[PDB]
RNA sequence: UCGAUGUCGGCUCAUCUCAUCCUAGGGCUGAAGCAGGUCCUAAGGGUAUGGCUGUUCGCCAUUUAAAGAGGUACGCGAGCUGGGUUUAGAACGUCGUGAGACAGUUCGGUCCCUAUCUACCGUGGGCGUUGGAAAUUUGAGAGGAUCUGCUCCUAGUACGAGAGGACCAGAGUGGACGAACCUCUGGUGUUCGGGUUGUCACGCCAGUGGCAUUGCCCGGUAGCUACGUUCGGAUGGGAUAACCGCUGAAAGCAUCUAAGCGGGAAGCCCACCUCAAGAUUAGAUUUCCCUAAAGAGCCGUUGAAGACUACGACGUUGAUAGGCAGGGUGUGGAAGUGCAGCGAUGCAUGUAGCUAACCUGUACUAAUUGCUCGUUUGGCUUGACC
RNA sequence: AAUUCCUUGUCAGGUAAGUUCUGACCUGCACGAAUGGCAUAAUGAUGGCAGCGCUGUCUCCAGCAGAGACUCAGUGAAAU
RNA sequence: CACAGGUGAUCAGGUAGAGAAUACCAAGGCGCUUGAGAGAACUCUGCUGAAGGAACUAGGCAAAAUGGUACCGUAACUUC
């Protein structure tokens, strides 16, 4: 069973799906807009917009908890300076999913992610 | 393991009445007025009269 | 808090009133003991090794050596066994759980005093 | 939860010391003895001329264990060792002196001295 | 023999004075609105059809709508009957409410619920088959079924043989539970005991049948 | 059956018989009571764990109400094992000049198959059910379940020289078994919190991250779960078995039987739980709708529902999911700064910081009144009404 | 007894209980002195038996992680 | 077979470390020519496990456990 468990594992293992994740946290913060995978899109955002939350204020506690789990540090200076600024007062959804078709190699659900408010 | 005989052509083709391909469910855009797979964008990028590029 | 707004009615009309205490600091729990027509009050003093905060469903275990060996009770906060808890001795300990204190004996099962 | 071949503490002074677990009594395919439970034992070690001798295959009760008691306030009371008090053949205790706590399920009446000659009752 | 519809909210317990502490779950109880009233002569047999909850309209279908009008009663989540008899049926008429009253402090019940659903199971969780060794040069067969059956005769695997499949999500009735409380003003049950389902499935109360 | 039907024992999982081991009802007794013995009825349930040995068995230990006898390819190796027996190595005793041999022993010695069909366990799709649809249902029938100890009381009464010690009634509390459940007690808890070893990195310090089984270690939320909790196995109805009768002739008597009327079992049929109209005999009730309707589905957001399905919820007339907000819980005292200290470190700011899946909210994001299917009053005959 | 059929010989020890093990007896079916006899420190991935520690081996299985199985898209066997 | 096998010699960076063991890195080189989902049974490979601790089994098979350096201490027996 997997009565009210939340996460993925996308045929990965925790260390590897953490990584992708903050990958695509990071991609996505730095294009704007990105092309993935369906699940992966839906799963990103419970990864991505947390950090957009805590970018919201900006201090060195937060700025440093930002590089703990991005860990890439033009996308901390980014979050904090334009993404948290302009989200400021947005109460989440920081996120927009499109759905997109599937993938010519493998047929996989594809979905854009897009940073809502120009992207 | 295996077959004691041969399935007949009868019977492997009641085994199939079940496959079928999906047909998708489609949709006209409202803004460019194109067909496009529902609750999905157009080939363009065009989803609910809204641009992505 | 974690429940159905249902059951936190059935459970607030049933919370008692108690001190705080945390982990690692000796207490006295007087219990309620029915030695048949009678009703008298039981002292088990010892050292808080672990709580859980569940609001009604609070519960802390007491250890203690009595007569050479080990006692641990897991009392039940809100139960009206629990007639009273007192506060002996404040502890100042690095975790909530003191499960390694099970492998201590006597000078090295001895808690440092919070002032 | 005491099974067959368990080893128990000796809680009395009847000269053994460390005794094992042969059948846990009362039902067929009766599991497990808790403390009040009636089980047969064999001694596996005792003091030097003592009442009872190594070897001897007799009666106890658990008076404590490891895996603890249910109270009805849904507490749970447990102790560092698994501990029985050997019987007679009819299965009264043949104690004069009870070492360590003991709990009130001995409360009864074939287990009253039990409960009368232990340091403390919980 | 008429019972009540809930909604299971969990489990907790009630202290007693005496210091024991009693499981028990809560059912939620909105009024139980009776929809429609079956009789010998229309029906064949007797019984009380209630509805319970709330619908919105886009989800309540017009023939659904129009045996609620019938009755005058507002849409609920489900519908269900109850098995009624002569006594039962005595001031029960159709548009009635149905309240937690029905029960009283103290008297045994029996809740039906849908048991939470395991999914496909194998013999040792479904069954409580015995495993097989871990080791001693068992090859692939820790969890399997075993034997099926016996040889040439009877050469086949006879019915109700005890196999994998679906366990849970099944209708299960819980006989000779306790009514710890009652609170109709709050829609409330308090109901000594586990009763089957998860919080928030749809529980039926009645008087026991034991009793 | 030799163009192959794998041996013994174990494990797993069984299924039937009754010549009954326990429990139930009886007659007789060299039946006072308690215990038995024998036979009759009875197959509903139940019917141990170890030591030895490859064992089956058997002996033994300790239990139990009891530790049944059997059939099922001496049930079950395309389900497992492989200890014995039954290849090739080697040795002993023995026999043989020898090669070798031995229901003599001894140490060692490859167990394949992705399941077509029948069967079975689950779960769907189609069509049908005299127009269609949304629900609610009756129950022909099928399955499940069916066990039992001990204590107390009656009563130390009846009975008995004592020793001992009841039936029949009543109350309680267990074992084994089963179900559900997660409040409690615990387990687990690899997207929760800390501590810590080595090394590499983030320019460096500080702070952090990668990798080392989740590096290791200590806790732990939700969920799942048992060893935890709660519940169940009915003391009822009907007809009976053996057995016991009442009245009563055949057969002036007697006689349970021939007519007639009774009693009587864990057994049978109901009662309890689950399923159940493909019950083609396809049932019933309430509503809704018919120049594409009522509805259903596709699609989307999904769920303690789930392999796929199906089932449940919701789609802006919205809390369906995520986010967000406030809580709760867990961890246990963040960072930065300051102070004390030579320093490791300690202390304060401050139970701080962080906190998965939990609770309550909230349209911020995503759920597009789009498309498909599904119609147009439902044949004929007879009868009652009209 | 790597030898003993009868045979689980008998007696002792070990276990609650020991067809195995250890000691002894001698009734050696059918030991025996270079097809060597009886021992023997050390050595052995050698045989048997017994303990401590340790444990999911088991009572009695639970939870979790990954890879398959399952669903989709591409490719596409097998014995019979 | 673009096959988890086999195939002689040579060169031998850093930090820990006795080390050419091991862990993490350098230079250099790779991600191993189907993916995407789901997160049932069952299989494989792991991790944790209340209480008990060999009751498992032919048999502790498998697992669990132990494990370094210095120092102290170390029995029967012995071919010393």
């Amino acid at each position: 069973m997997r009565h009210r468990k939340s996460g993925v594992k996308l045929g990965r293992t925790s260390s590897h799906r953490k990584a992708m994740f903050q990958n695509m946290t990071n991609s996505l913060f730095e294009h704007e807009l990105i092309k993935t995978t369906l699940p992966k899109a839906k799963e990103l955002r419970r990864v991505a917009e947390p950090l957009i939350t805590m970018a919201k204020e900006d201090s060195v506690a937060n700025r440093r908890l930002a590089f703990s789990r991005m860990r890439s540090k033009t996308m901390v200076g980014k979050l904090f300076g334009t993404l948290g600024p302009r989200y400021q007062n947005r109460p989440g959804g920081y996120l927009r999913i499109v759905k997109c078709g599937n993938r010519d190699g493998d047929n996989a659900p594809m979905a854009y992610v897009e940073l809502v408010d120009r992207d | 393991a295996v077959q004691k005989s041969r399935k007949s052509r009868s019977r492997r083709d009641m085994r199939r009445s079940h496959h079928h391909m999906t047909v998708a469910e489609l949709s006209v855009d409202a803004t460019t007025g194109e067909k496009h797979r529902r609750h999905h964008m157009t080939k363009d990028g065009f989803y609910r009269g809204r641009q992505l590029f | 808090s974690n429940k159905h707004l249902l059951v936190q009615a059935v459970e607030n009309a049933q919370i008692i009133e108690r001190p705080s205490f945390g982990p690692g600091d000796t207490v006295v729990v007087q219990v309620k003991v029915r030695e048949g027509e009678r009703e008298r009050l039981q002292a088990f003093e010892g050292i808080v090794i672990a709580k859980r905060n569940r609001g009604l469903n609070s519960a802390f275990t007491v250890r203690k050596i009595s007569s050479g060996v080990g006692v641990e009770r897991a009392f039940q906060l809100h139960s009206p066994i629990i007639e009273s808890i007192e506060v002996k001795r404040r502890g100042a300990v690095r975790r909530a759980k003191l499960y390694y204190l099970r492998e201590r004996s006597g000078k090295s099962a001895r808690i440092r005093e919070k002032l | 939860m005491i099974q067959v071949e368990s080893m128990l503490e000796v809680a009395d002074n009847s000269g053994a010391r460390r005794v094992q677990c042969i059948k846990v009594l009362g039902g067929s395919h009766r599991r497990y003895a808790s403390v009040g439970d009636i089980i047969k034992v064999t001694v596996k070690e005792a003091i030097p001329r003592g009442r009872v001798k190594k070897g001897d295959v007799m009666n106890a009760v658990v008076v404590r264990t490891k895996k603890g008691v249910r109270r009805p306030d849904g507490s749970v009371l447990r102790f560092d060792d698994n501990a029985a008090v050997l019987l007679n053949q009819n299965k009264a205790p043949i104690a004069t002196r009870i070492f360590g706590p003991v709990t009130r399920e001995l409360r009864g009446d074939q287990f009253m001295k039990i409960v009368s000659l232990a340091p403390e009752v919980l | 023999a008429i019972g009540l519809v809930g909604k299971k909210c969990g489990m907790t317990r009630v202290f007693t004075e005496a210091g024991a502490s009693i499981p028990v779950t809560v059912v939620e109880i909105s009024a139980n609105r009776i929809t429609q009233v079956k009789n010998t002569d229309v029906d064949g047999y007797q019984a009380i059809q209630v509805t319970t909850g709330t619908r919105r309209d886009s989800r309540v279908t017009a023939a659904q709508k129009g045996h609620f009008a019938k009755a005058g009663v507002a849409a609920g989540r489900g519908v269900w009957e109850f098995r009624a008899n002569d006594s039962d049926l005595e001031g029960r008429e159709i548009g009635g409410e149905i309240l937690a009253d029905l029960f009283e402090q103290g008297q045994m019940v029996d809740v039906t619920g849908n048991s939470k659903g395991k999914g496909f199971q194998g013999g040792v969780k479904r069954h409580n088959f015995s495993m097989q060794d871990a080791t001693h040069g068992n090859s692939v067969s820790h969890r399997a079924i075993g034997s099926t059956g016996q040889n040439q005769s009877p050469g086949k695997v006879f019915k109700g043989k005890k196999m994998p499949g679906q366990m849970g999500n099944k209708r299960v009735t819980v006989q000779g539970l306790e009514v710890i409380s009652v609170d109709v003003e709050k829609g409330l049950l308090v109901i000594k005991g586990a009763i089957p389902g998860a919080t928030g499935g749809d529980v039926i109360v009645r008087p026991s049948v034991k009793a």
